[PDB]
């Protein structure tokens, strides 16, 4: 007729700890911007992105 | 004038192992949305069973 399955409840262990703030305002609210041919690249990691 | 009592082996297959599969677990698993989308297809895996 059918198959037997076991229902799930809840997760087990979390992600890496997230207690920082990603500096998205550095590339959003900047005093000056770059041109199309030579832009600026900023690496953002190990933080919380909103 | 003479005879030989020869023995030979003849081998034929009889049957293979029975395999049973299900659509929901094999195709996607435990996804409820996948089951809802597969329910609109009809009874293909029912025919396979
Ligand atoms: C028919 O062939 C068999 C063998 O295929 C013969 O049997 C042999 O006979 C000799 C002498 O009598 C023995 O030394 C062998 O050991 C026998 N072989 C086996 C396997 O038993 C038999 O003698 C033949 N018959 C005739 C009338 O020549
Ligand atoms: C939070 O992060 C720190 C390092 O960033 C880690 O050592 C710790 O295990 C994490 N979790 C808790 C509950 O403090
Ligand atoms: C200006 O910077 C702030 C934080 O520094 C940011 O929240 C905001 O989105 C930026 N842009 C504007 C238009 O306020």
């Amino acid at each position: 007729t059918s198959n037997f399955r076991v229902q799930p409840t809840e997760s087990i262990v979390r992600f890496p700890n997230i207690t920082n703030l990603c500096p998205f305002d550095e590339v959003f609210n900047a005093t000056r911007f770059a041109s199309v041919y030579a832009w600026n690249r900023k690496r953002i990691s190990n933080c919380v992105a909103d | 004038t003479n005879f030989t009592i020869s023995v030979t082996t003849e081998i034929l297959p009889v049957s293979m192992t029975k395999t049973s599969v299900d659509c929901t677990m094999y195709i996607c698993g435990d996804s409820t949305e996948c089951s809802n989308l597969l329910l609109q297809y009809g009874s293909f895996c029912t025919q396979l069973k």
